[PDB]
This record gives structure tokens, sequence and C-alpha cells, in this order.
């Protein structure tokens, strides 16, 4: 339910922090797509635009945003890395012999 | 004065000139007591409309006093990280016209020909002649 | 023996869960994600 | 040994790239149980993605990547290095190591990544400006792997014809290891059982550009053919085309009238 | 379907697919009756 | 699973023409040449999925999830010559 | 459309919508008219 999470994460920030909200919002946007073996952004023309709720994220390419690597994400806008790290698992894979 | 349209004509392929080191300006200062900053290059379609509020930009021009040098080029630098325009790159030449799309960044996509843009920015693109 | 599809791969970044289907002749079934009634749509609860 | 005689499980670790602050794994490496060949051929087999060096170190790693497409640019990469590493055995300026080849392997029946892996070993002359002047050149290795099968399919080529054999050996094999004559008296014997002493190379030299100074050409008035200009059924042609900007590449009016100060 | 994956990528596609197989399965038997019952009647109507 | 596998196949066997099995493939062209393909479609299908079901058990259960699944039949499933593979945007993609 | 009817009316005249839509090219974002409003609240505030 990433689609969910993070809808509900960028509709509480719209406000208490719009200065990285913005920010970012304008430099990555919410979404991106890999397209040979690099992944870019489709960012948002119109300054505020109201992320939808519920959207067809997981399965196919379109992957969510907030939740890359991308180190730039913590740079630009910090106290949104600030959770989003707090979130990733980072345990193991352990195979099942 | 008037018609300043001087057909500048960016190319598409190049729209990312945006992350431009503070794109060129022009400062002034007299009694007036005026913060006047002009704009340099294909910039003078941009107005800082009724957002862009608590940017360094705005809080800026209340600084009675006469105005700093690097703050004027730290606040751009943060002021240009916000600022975007409406692109697609497709294949071949093409130019961007960049009068609409500035337009209806101007004035936040209100008027009816911006719904043509914000639903479908290939309309900027044009090829020889006759963008509209 | 349950379970064999597994759930996610750890990363919430480069994941895209299963992507298998039967084909019939034009008419295609996914597996992961079907519009079709019957697979109740689950209402978990922050609230635990 | 004592490890593996002790545990008996495949050890898999991972390689968490430069940029400290990321922590993805882009990709993982995976040990093998058994160090001979059989085992390599053996867990190569499943593990979706995967490829390995010629160099002995082959006995002792296999590699696993995440994804279809993750394979492509990883390949291309170790293709540039080993272009670099040919050119510079041609002279036997060999370095103070060892991996004979860069090139990799693999079992992906991917019509796109056989077609670049195929049309590889015939391009190791020229010198590919690696990450210094880095460009389309991955995007222009993959158009020229795709603009052959209108040549190798079709007849009216120049194949001339034999390269249709070689080519097609190269394509359909997925298991030699093809090496220009000089390479394979290095490549001795611990590696992959299946190589071969390619030869007959396509011959393509292109020029590689310098630092962003611009190019200039010198159009010549000696020569020995010609090429057509428009279609050979019409007189005048007109190639109404489009204009550069101003504000690209500019327009200096400044005559330089003087030299050092006596000049005035 | 193409037409969604142009504008709208946010948005679901697995009923578009679901709906296909449910017309078609549905056309089968109509066409199936108008192409075996009426054909016979719209000759005869058409030498009345 | 195996039980419904194997009804599902053996029903798959006596229609859709378009499948054989290795060797007599003659005796089926006496075995179903009382179907007449292509009048059949789906209220025949599920009659002949529930009476085969309803002529199984002789100490075999196959009962609550096997009511369950001649429960779902409003997806028409017709199933001719069924492939797995895989799905990018309903683009079916071909055996790698 | 006022005029196209034939409406008496100033050649070329105008209004003034006091507010914003909310379907821009459908996809509806946050009435701007609600962040004219929440920043005017809190520098007034501030200021008080």
């Amino acid at each position: 339910m990433l689609g969910q999470i993070q809808a509900r994460i960028l509709y509480i920030s719209m406000y208490a922090f719009r200065q990285e909200y913005l920010k970012f919002i304008t430099k990555f946007g919410f979404y991106y797509k890999i397209v040979n073996g690099r992944k870019e952004y489709i960012q948002v023309t119109n300054q505020n635009e109201r992320m939808t709720e519920n959207n067809d994220v997981l399965t196919g390419n379109l992957y969510p945003s907030l939740f890359t690597d991308d180190p730039t994400l913590s740079a630009i806008a910090p106290t949104l890395a600030k959770i989003a790290r707090l979130m990733k698992p980072t345990t193991s894979l352990t195979p099942d012999d | 004065m008037i018609d300043l349209r001087l057909e500048e004509d960016i190319l598409t392929a190049t729209l990312p000139e945006f992350l431009s080191t503070r794109p060129k300006y022009r400062y002034a200062y007299t009694n007036t007591k005026q913060q006047d900053i002009r704009f340099q290059g294909p910039m003078r379609h941009v107005r800082l409309t009724h957002l862009y509020k608590q940017t360094k930009l705005w809080n800026l021009q209340y600084i009675e006093r006469e105005l700093a040098i690097s703050e004027i080029d730290d606040a751009l630098d943060e002021f240009i990280q916000t600022f975007s325009l409406p692109y697609v790159i497709e294949q071949g030449t093409y130019k961007y016209n960049m009068l609409l799309g500035m337009h209806a960044h101007n004035v936040n996509y209100q008027d009816d020909v911006s719904e043509l843009i914000a639903n479908n920015p290939q309309l900027l693109n044009y090829l020889d002649d006759n963008p509209f | 023996m349950q379970n064999f599809i597994p759930n996610t791969d750890g990363q919430f970044h480069s994941f895209r869960a299963c992507s298998y289907a039967v084909k019939d002749g034009g008419n295609i079934y996914r597996v992961v994600q079907n519009g079709d009634e019957l697979n109740e749509s689950l209402l978990i609860d922050t609230a635990i | 040994s004592a490890i593996f005689e002790l545990v008996n499980v495949d050890l898999q670790i991972y390689q968490y790239g430069q940029n400290i602050f990321n922590n993805e794994a882009e990709h993982t490496i995976l040990f093998l149980k058994d160090n001979t060949n059989y085992g390599v051929i053996q867990a190569l087999q499943k593990h979706p993605f995967s490829a390995t060096h010629i160099n002995w170190h082959l006995h002792k790693h296999i590699f696993v990547f995440h994804s279809r497409e993750q394979l492509l640019n990883k390949l291309l990469s170790a293709g540039l290095e080993d272009s670099q590493l040919y050119q510079r055995q041609k002279t036997y300026s060999t370095k103070r190591g060892d991996r004979p080849t860069e090139r990799m392997v693999t079992y992906i029946e991917d019509d796109h990544i056989r077609r670049i892996q195929a049309v590889f070993p015939l391009l190791l002359d020229n010198i590919f400006d690696v990450k210094l002047h880095k460009d389309s050149s991955m995007t222009w290795l993959k158009s020229y792997a795709d603009m052959i099968y209108d040549s190798v399919k079709n007849s009216n080529s120049t194949i001339t014809p034999e390269i249709r054999k070689l080519y097609l050996r190269m394509y359909n094999q997925y298991m030699r290891i093809f090496l220009p004559i000089e390479q394979y008296m290095l490549y001795d014997n611990t590696c992959w059982p299946f190589s071969e002493k390619i030869t007959l190379k396509i011959n393509v030299r292109l020029i590689s550009s310098r630092e962003n100074q611009p190019v200039l050409w010198k159009t010549p008035i000696d020569t020995e053919n010609l090429i057509s200009i428009v279609q050979p059924d019409e007189p005048i042609n007109k190639l109404n085309f489009t204009a550069i900007p101003s504000t690209m590449i500019r327009l200096n009016d400044n005559i330089t009238m003087y030299r050092a100060v006596k000049d005035m | 379907l193409r037409a969604f994956a142009s504008s709208f990528a946010q948005r679901p596609r697995a009923g578009v697919t679901q709906l296909k197989s449910l017309l078609t399965q549905l056309a089968d038997p109509l066409c199936l009756a108008l192409d075996g019952h009426v054909y016979h009647l719209y000759n005869v109507m058409a030498n009345m | 699973i195996d039980a419904i596998c194997s009804v599902e196949g053996i029903l798959l066997l006596i229609l859709s023409r378009q499948t054989t099995i290795p060797g007599y493939e003659d005796e089926l062209n006496k075995l179903r040449t009382g179907i007449s393909q292509p009048k059949v479609t789906e209220r025949q299908y599920r009659r002949a999925r529930e009476s085969i079901k309803n002529m199984l058990g002789s100490g075999d259960y196959n009962v609550a999830p096997l009511h369950f699944l001649l429960h779902t039949e409003h997806r028409s499933t017709k199933l001719s010559k069924p492939l797995i593979r895989r799905v990018l945007d309903n683009v079916v993609q071909p055996y790698v | 459309r006022a005029i196209a009817a034939k409406f008496p009316r100033f050649k070329d005249s105008a209004h003034l919508n006091p507010y914003s839509s909310l379907n821009i090219g459908g996809r509806t974002q946050h009435s701007v008219t609600y962040t004219r409003m929440y920043d005017a609240i809190e520098e007034m505030f501030n200021l008080i």
C-alpha cells in the first residue's frame, strides 16, 4: 500500500513544512519510472496538485517517489528523507533451503 | 519599451538550462529606496505570483538598507529549484516558443488554453514556423 | 507448502510484485491482481 | 575451503556501491560450494540473472543481478573495459595484473542481449572514451547491434558473405568465448572450456572527439568516386531546413584590430 | 488501454481487461443466435 | 488441488479440438465426433464440469473448496490451450 | 458566451471570477484559495 502511505504522508505535510515539500514536489514529483537502465521522474507542472489517493502503482513500470535511495532526496529536503529512511526494513533476504 | 519579444527561440532539447548558475540579472539601487532586480536573458516573462511567498526572494524586498550582493546570489539559487515549466522532448529538432509555456506558468493554469497545455504539453513544441 | 509467492524482496525500491498469468487464446487471467469480485479487498487498520 | 566443508550452503554477499549514503544492493555476488566448473554451469542455470568473468576467480564467484535491464548496462561497461584491455594488450603494455578478457557470459536467451554480446567481439578495435566523454556510446552500440539483422537475414549486404556464418555462430552458441588471435595466446586452460580463436574483424574505424572543443573539417578536392545528390530521377534539390537560435553559440562582430599596444 | 497508458498512469487497469473478457464471452452466444436464426428471416423478408 | 487440476484436464480433453495426446489421435476423432464444435459455449461447459464433479467420490474429500470452485463461474471460463506467460502492462510476452 | 447570443454588453467586456477552478485537466489540485486564506491567517497571527 505504498500509494496510500505516500498519499497520507504528503497530504499531512502539505503545509507544516511547505518549503521542503514544495522543493521536493518540483524536483522529484511523486512518481517516477525507469527508462532503459536508469530512472527518471515525472514532475508536476502546476504548483499544487493534490496527489490521488489510490493508484495502480506497484504492478507495472510506475514506481512511487519518496522511496528512492538517491541521497539527493536527503539533501534537497530533510525532514522527509528523515522519515522515509525510518521505514525501509533493512533486515535480510535469507533463502529457504 | 514594447514588443521586446526578440525571437529568443530557445530549443526544446535544452530547456534543462533551468539549473543555470543563478540566471543573469541586473541589480540597481538609488534613493527611491526601490530594490529593482531586472532579469537578463530569456526570463522576462516570469512573474512571482502569489506563490513563492516565504521564499527568500520575497523577504529581501523588505530589507530597507542597501542590498548586499551575495544575498541575491544564494536567494536566486534557492529560488531556481522551485520554478518549473512544462515541456516534452521527442525525436527531431523543435523549438519551444517559450511564451505560452511561461504564460501558463505565469498564471497558474487558470485560462482555457492552459487546459490545452497542462493536459498535453506537446502543442507547445513546434517546427520551423507558426507556433500558433 | 502454502506460502510460495514471496510477499516482498526487502527494499521498497525495485520490487515490482509477481507478474505471471495464463493466456487462453486472447483471454488473460493474471494471478496477483484481478478486479473480478470474490477477492475481498482487505480493510486493515492502524489502530492495532 | 574450511568454511564450505563446515557449513555446506552457498554463500551470498552483496556489494553496496560508492556514495556511502546509499544502502540498496545494486547487485550481489555469490560464491559456489564446489569450485569446479560443472558446479558453475549448474548454479548458473538457476538464478535468472547471472554472469561471470573468465579469470580463474570464475571458479569462486558468480554474479546475480536484480532485473532484466540491469544486465545490459553492466555488460556494456564490461565491454568498453574489454576494448581498453585489448588495446593495451596489443602493445604488450599489460599492467601488473591478470584477467585476460573482461567480457561476460550469460544464459539469458534474450534477443537483445544476445544480439549485443554476439556483435561485440567483432568491434574490439576502437577506443570508446570511457567515462571521460561518456555519451551515446552505449546507445550507439545497441543501434549497431540492431542494424545487422537488416543485413545478416536479408541479402544485399556487406556480409561479404562469410560474416554470416561467423556471426550466426557467435549469436547461436552462448557458451564459447570468441577471442581475437592475440588474446587467445593468454587465455590458457583454467576457465570455460568453451572458446575459439576468432578473427576476421568487421572494418569500422570510428574517430573520437577531443575535449569539449569543437571539430573542423577540411572538405577535399581530390578523390576517386562520387556520391549522389537527390534521387536519380530529378533536377534541383531543396533542403528547406531549420535554424539555430542565438542563445546557443553566439555571434561576435568584434573585429580584432590590434596586437600589442604599439599597434595603437 | 493505450489511451489510459498516455494520460492517466496513476490509475488501475485491471477492470478493462476483465470486462474485455466479459464482453467477448457474452457476445459469443448472441452472435450465434443472430447468424443462426435471423439470417433466414431476413432472406424471407427480403422476398416479401 | 491435484484433484481439481485433473478434473479440469480431463474435461479439457473432450473439448477444444486443438489438442491431442502423443499417439492415437484417431480414436479422439472417434470420441469427440459427438460434441459438434463450435456449438458449445459456457452454459454447456459448466454443465459438463459440474456433472463430472457429481460423479467423483469414493473416499476422496474434494467437497468444500470444490463447492466454492463450482461456485465461481462469472468470468467466462472457457480455457482452450492454456499457456503460462509473463505480463507487462497487459502485453503478453513470448517465452524467453 | 454572453455576447454570442447578442445580449447587451460593451464589446470586449470582462468579469472577475473571485475564485479558481478545481478540475484543471481532470486532476483536482487543492483549491488555491485555501492557501491564499491560510497564509493570510498565519501571517496575521504571527504579527499579533
